[PDB]
């Protein structure tokens, strides 16, 4: 037997410790990507609406079962644009806090014409970091979820488990989110760097 | 009677977690604790191996601690893998399981 | 409403073991021809008219079982959509008889010769009876299988297959471009007449039950060499790649010296003259570069197959013995070619399996290259017609030639081991083809 | 309404005339492909004399066009056979009859 | 059963869909009774007209692909009684086809007939390339029209006439058939209804209902599935065939002399014995 995920945190109820990055200063030398991709993820949500077969609307309503405030950039208020960037801000903080320096090898630069997909493959070393980042998505998600739950002291959320323990079907939420960020870094050429074990050596 | 409860796997899994969580309970007498442990042992003997996956996931987090509460899970895991070894080892798996 | 009963005759089909088909990149020829001559037919041996049809059938689907079937039983050629028959008066397909016009129409009679033409390019099937064309053709049919000649008959018939060559001289000249069916026999099989998907046969002590028969597919004649697009060889492998071509040429020249080849300005097999039969360095470089493309793939296929190879030893390359041809066994030039001496070299059993895979790939690379040039398989070699007996996938090749390619690849591997380069046999990945 | 399509050639010289007994072996099917009569099953050739209206009128012209030893396929329109009345229990009304007839000899 | 607004139907449902051990594979279904084309073809509100409906030779039936079942995995049409293609990767390219072409002494094609055992349309041809939402709110109702007096077959997507059509020879038997790969609990539904001035299938399958425009689903009409393997009886005796190489110039000779006869039981509607 060879485990597909041949890696471990080697750490240690269950208390998911997040990653401390607010204390350390966030480098802003790559702000051309920080702000652009922060609104690009929400720009991809506009493409998700046309796939939902229900378009975007201006008025707030619960009947369209979609985002009610999604507006074309001509009449799109920046109040929501200036608050949707926060998850991306900490996402870039998270991947840079784990001693992973990012270098811009290249030097350049209502519909998101460039399509960001997740069905393509990627190298093992770089994808391992994305899965580690996806783990940080879950523990931070688990941390805030358990803070509300810990007020009772009895019972626990069914997904309050370590990231390696949960199966793939419940992993695709954080898996695709981390991969999608890595895919955006892939076609542009962002180099982030901190093993080579054959299948025979991975057998039990 | 829990042999063919695949259609109600969600409720059965919740039952297994609750009885297991009861076993790891403070303010329980020794006589009461073994009754809970005996119920958990009996349930895992007839429940299909596929429906024990979530319970095993919880045991993975707890058993390696090897504290005083780990005695019952060790016996539970020993009986589970001895009974269902074909389910994990043989490429064709256990018959009709 | 009520079930109907009637007495019917049993009908059996007989085919040669000749299978042709069309596929993208296939090595098979496209146009085929054969004849069937009728010697004796009893028009009414029983209350039902005697069955006799001639035509082509498809391997994947034509399985006439004795007894019942479509319509009123007695299913033969043209009683389904996998066969296309001709009984002298009608063209049979899909269990439907369509009258056809020929000079002097009559049901198949003694001394009649039926000519069947199969042109897979259109595709089209045409017939001729006693030399006159039959004004009716099957066309635009399926090609997902192999086509074989077939005759369906009841009791009271006596026909002869004319397949050309030594297996029945043709009474009429085949139309231009068509090849006799005897040229389509595979190297590993001998031409014979057999039933079709029989589940029973006679035996010494009694009837023998027979299971399903393994059948080839039209894709089995398409060579599938491993991908070599990733052209990245290590620099130590790149330099030794050209030197490998030098050694294999001498080994190829040496084997020709055993066959009697000598030095000569002209390169002919029958004349046994070879310019390379002097020395590897005296061999012209452009002629040496002829197999340099192949020599480059030989090392590349090692990387392609997954083998781990590197310059483990450099001192081994520097010092090594050189085997030379005996002075008694000299060519016209009289010099002694010096291929690398690798008697001390030994190969692990896993490495021997690698040589077999290397030999299979090398044949397939050569095969698909010839197909792109227009070459096709034929039992009889015809250089002007670009027909070659070895224009077949390696698995279908006969063992005599299969061993010959295996020995040549072994020397090439021995040359690499002679240089001391490490060769790691890949961890073989099993697969199940599921042909049927 | 008789169409005579040859299956196997005969002598091509001798033809049946009026008042001459014809010995034939036949197999009759409905034009959809359902057999209803055949002298082969009874293993006895069928004998009839032309001009006496012993058989259906379709056979009168069809056999007259055949030669001795010839095997032919006769397609008879309903008018030249039983027609609207038909043959009760054998041939449906307005049925076209197809016959495979071999003229064995004349006597 | 047929209600006031719906015709009688034969609905297929997947018993174990979604659950473990569920079997998902290509399913080949057909109705138990065929429709037979006429022996000879003719030369060259929303209420049926009584004179038109009693003289028409066009018959109709439709298949409802329920929402959730992918139209791309549904094929609707007809099969001849000699269809035995149990392909797990079926598509319209696997359908057996052959063209028989007749001509005079010098070319001059005067007859080109087309033969097949499966006349179907693909459900994937009746879906617009919308951005997504391919599982539609509306079920796909593919209708099939056959004119027994002309041999012409036409199809309708959602009431819109499709471009595909087929032509068949007289006396052809066609079974209403659907080939589907299940993707939902509700898969398909044979709708044995009728259109305006068009008779239902029950009018063509049964002699006693030729002039009855009311749709019917008699008990004999049922859904049949294609079974890959069946039991068959081995004959007690087999033809003795002698094969030998008569010589270099004579070739290979086939010979069979001893007669063999069996008593065949023929099933009329299935055209097999
Ligand atoms: N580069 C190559 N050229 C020709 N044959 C090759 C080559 N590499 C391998 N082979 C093998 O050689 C056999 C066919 O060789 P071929 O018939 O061309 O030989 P030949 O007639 O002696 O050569 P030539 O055509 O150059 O006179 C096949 O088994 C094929 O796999
Ligand atoms: C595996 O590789 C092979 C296998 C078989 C043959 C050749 C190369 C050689 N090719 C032509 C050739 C002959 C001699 C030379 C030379 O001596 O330089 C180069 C090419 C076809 C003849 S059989």
């Amino acid at each position: 037997y060879v485990d597909a995920s041949y890696s471990s945190k080697a750490e240690k109820n269950f208390d998911p410790r997040p990653v401390e990055t607010l204390n350390v200063i966030i480098p802003e030398k790559l702000d051309s990507f920080i702000n652009k991709f922060a609104e690009y993820t929400h720009e991809k949500w506009a493409f998700d609406k046309i796939q939902n077969n229900w378009s975007y609307g201006e008025n707030v309503d619960e009947e369209l079962k979609t985002h009610p405030m999604l507006r074309p950039y001509k009449t799109f208020s920046e109040k929501d644009k200036e608050i949707y960037r926060w998850p991306i801000k900490e996402s870039l903080k998270a991947m840079i806090a784990w001693e992973w320096t990012i270098e811009k090898a290249r030097e350049g630069e209502y519909n998101p014409q460039p399509p960001d997909l997740s069905g393509v493959t990627l190298s093992r070393e770089l994808q391992a970091m994305a899965e580690q980042l996806a783990e940080n998505y879950h523990n931070t998600w688990g941390r805030k979820k358990k803070q509300e739950l810990e007020a009772k002291g009895g019972g626990t959320h069914p997904l309050l488990v370590p990231y390696d323990t949960l199966t793939a079907k419940e992993k695709a939420r954080d898996r695709e989110k981390a991969q999608e960020l890595l895919k955006f870094l892939q076609m542009n050429g962002y180099a982030v760097t901190r093993l080579d074990t054959s299948s025979i050596e991975k057998r039990f | 009677l829990f042999a063919g409860t695949e259609h109600r796997a969600i409720m059965v899994d919740s039952m297994l977690h609750t009885v297991y969580r009861l076993s790891r309970g403070r303010s329980l007498t020794k006589a009461q604790r073994d009754v809970i442990e005996d119920c958990l042992m009996a349930l895992c003997r007839y429940i299909r191996p596929s429906m024990l996956q979530h319970l095993l996931r919880r045991l993975v987090f707890d058993v390696p601690i090897l504290n005083e509460f780990a005695k019952m899970p060790l016996k539970l895991l020993t009986n589970h893998y001895e009974r269902c070894w074909k389910y994990y080892c043989l490429p064709t798996g256990w018959a009709n399981f | 409403l009520l079930l109907q009963t009637n007495l019917i005759n049993y009908v059996t089909s007989i085919r040669p073991n000749i299978f042709v088909g069309r596929a993208e990149g296939s090595t098979q020829y496209g146009k085929w021809y054969f004849e069937v001559m009728v010697d004796e037919v009893v028009p009414f041996l029983t209350a039902q008219a005697t069955h006799l049809r001639v035509g082509w059938a498809l391997t994947e689907g034509y399985s006439p079982y004795p007894g019942g079937g479509e319509g009123w039983g007695g299913n033969g050629v043209g009683d389904d959509l996998y066969s296309y028959g001709f009984d002298g008066l009608h063209l049979w397909t899909g269990h439907v008889a369509r009258p056809v016009t020929s000079p002097g129409q009559h049901l198949l009679a003694p001394e009649d010769v039926v000519s069947c033409c199969l042109d897979l390019s259109v595709p089209s099937i045409s017939f001729r009876i006693n030399g006159c064309p039959v004004q009716g053709v099957f066309e635009a049919f399926n090609l997902d299988g192999l086509f074989f000649p077939v005759v369906s008959f009841s009791a009271g018939v006596k026909v002869r297959f004319l397949l050309g060559g030594r297996h029945g001289e043709f009474k009429f000249l085949p139309p231009p471009g068509y090849a006799p069916c005897h040229e389509a026999v595979l190297p590993r099989e001998r031409l014979r007449l057999e039933p079709i998907k029989e589940y029973r046969r006679e035996g010494p002590r009694g009837p023998h039950l027979v299971g399903p028969s393994r059948c080839l597919s039209h894709t089995d004649f398409v060579p599938c060499p491993v991908d070599t697009v990733q052209i990245v060889l290590p620099p130590h492998l790149e330099r030794i790649r050209e030197k490998l071509a030098e050694n294999i040429h001498e080994l190829w020249a040496l084997t020709r010296i055993e066959q009697g080849w000598t030095y000569g300005p002209v390169r002919d097999d029958n004349k046994r003259l070879h310019p390379c039969l002097v020395n590897f360095h005296s061999l012209p470089e452009p002629e040496r570069n002829y197999n340099l493309q192949m020599s480059g793939e030989t090392l590349k296929t090692l990387l392609a197959l997954g083998c781990h190879v590197g310059m483990a030893d450099e001192k081994a390359e520097d010092n090594l013995k050189k085997t030379k041809l005996p002075k008694t066994y000299m060519m016209s030039n009289g010099y002694k070619p010096a291929p690398l001496d690798l008697s001390h070299v030994r190969l692990t059993p896993a490495q021997t399996t690698l040589v077999d895979r290397l030999a299979e790939n090398g044949h397939n690379v050569w095969a698909r290259d010839r197909v792109a040039q227009g070459w096709s398989y034929s039992a009889v070699q015809d250089i002007p017609a670009r027909r070659n007996p070895r224009l077949v996938p390696y698995r279908l090749l006969d063992e005599a030639t299969k061993r010959s390619n295996r020995d040549s690849l072994c020397q090439a591997v021995r040359t690499l081991l002679g240089y001391g380069y490490n060769i790691e046999p890949p961890d073989q990945e099993p697969s199940q083809v599921e042909n049927q | 309404g008789v169409q005579v399509e040859t299956i196997s050639p005969g002598d091509g010289r001798t033809f049946p005339k009026r008042g001459q007994t014809c010995v034939v072996h036949y197999t009759g099917m409905l034009e959809d492909g359902k057999k209803f009569d055949s002298s082969r099953d009874r293993n006895k050739p069928f004998k009839f004399m032309l001009g006496k209206q012993e058989v259906i009128r379709g056979w009168e012209e069809g056999v007259a066009q055949m030669s001795v030893g010839q095997r032919a396929k006769l397609t008879i329109s309903p008018d030249y056979a039983y027609g609207a009345t038909g043959h009760p229990g054998i041939i449906p009304p307005h049925a076209t009859l197809v016959f495979d007839v071999e003229l064995l000899k004349l006597e | 059963d047929g209600t006031v607004d719906t015709p009688p139907c034969l609905r297929l449902a997947h018993r174990t869909w979604g659950s473990q051990n569920s079997l998902v594979e290509m399913l080949f279904l057909r109705l138990s009774l065929p429709v037979q084309f006429h022996q000879h073809f003719r030369c060259t509100d929303n209420r049926d007209d009584p004179e038109i409906i009693l003289n028409t030779t066009t018959y109709y039936y439709s298949v409802r692909v329920f929402a959730g079942q992918e139209p791309s995995c549904v094929w609707v049409g007809w099969v001849t009684p000699d269809y035995h293609q149990h392909d797990m990767n079926f598509d319209l390219s696997k359908v057996r086809a052959v063209t028989v072409t007749m001509g005079d002494e010098q070319g001059n094609v005067h007859s080109s007939l087309k033969c097949s055992n499966c006349y179907m349309v693909w459900g994937g041809d009746f879906v617009s390339p919308g951005q997504q939402g391919r599982i539609s709110h509306t079920d796909l109702v593919i209708g099939c029209l056959v004119d027994l007096a002309t041999g012409l077959m036409t199809f309708t997507a959602n009431g819109k006439e499709s471009n595909t059509f087929f032509q068949v020879e007289p006396n052809t038997k066609l079974f209403p058939a659907v080939f589907v790969l299940p993707t939902h609990q509700n898969v398909i539904q044979f709708e044995l209804g009728k259109q305006k001035n068009i008779m239902p299938l029950s009018a063509a399958m049964f002699l006693s209902e030729r002039k009855n425009p009311a749709p019917q689903c008699p008990p004999r009409l049922e859904v049949q599935m294609l079974m890959p393997v069946s039991w068959s009886r081995m004959p007690n005796h087999f033809l003795q065939v002698e094969t030998r190489r008569a010589g270099e110039r004579l070739g290979w000779a086939v010979q069979c002399q001893d007669p063999l006869t069996m008593m065949a039981l023929h099933i009329p509607e299935e055209n097999r014995c």
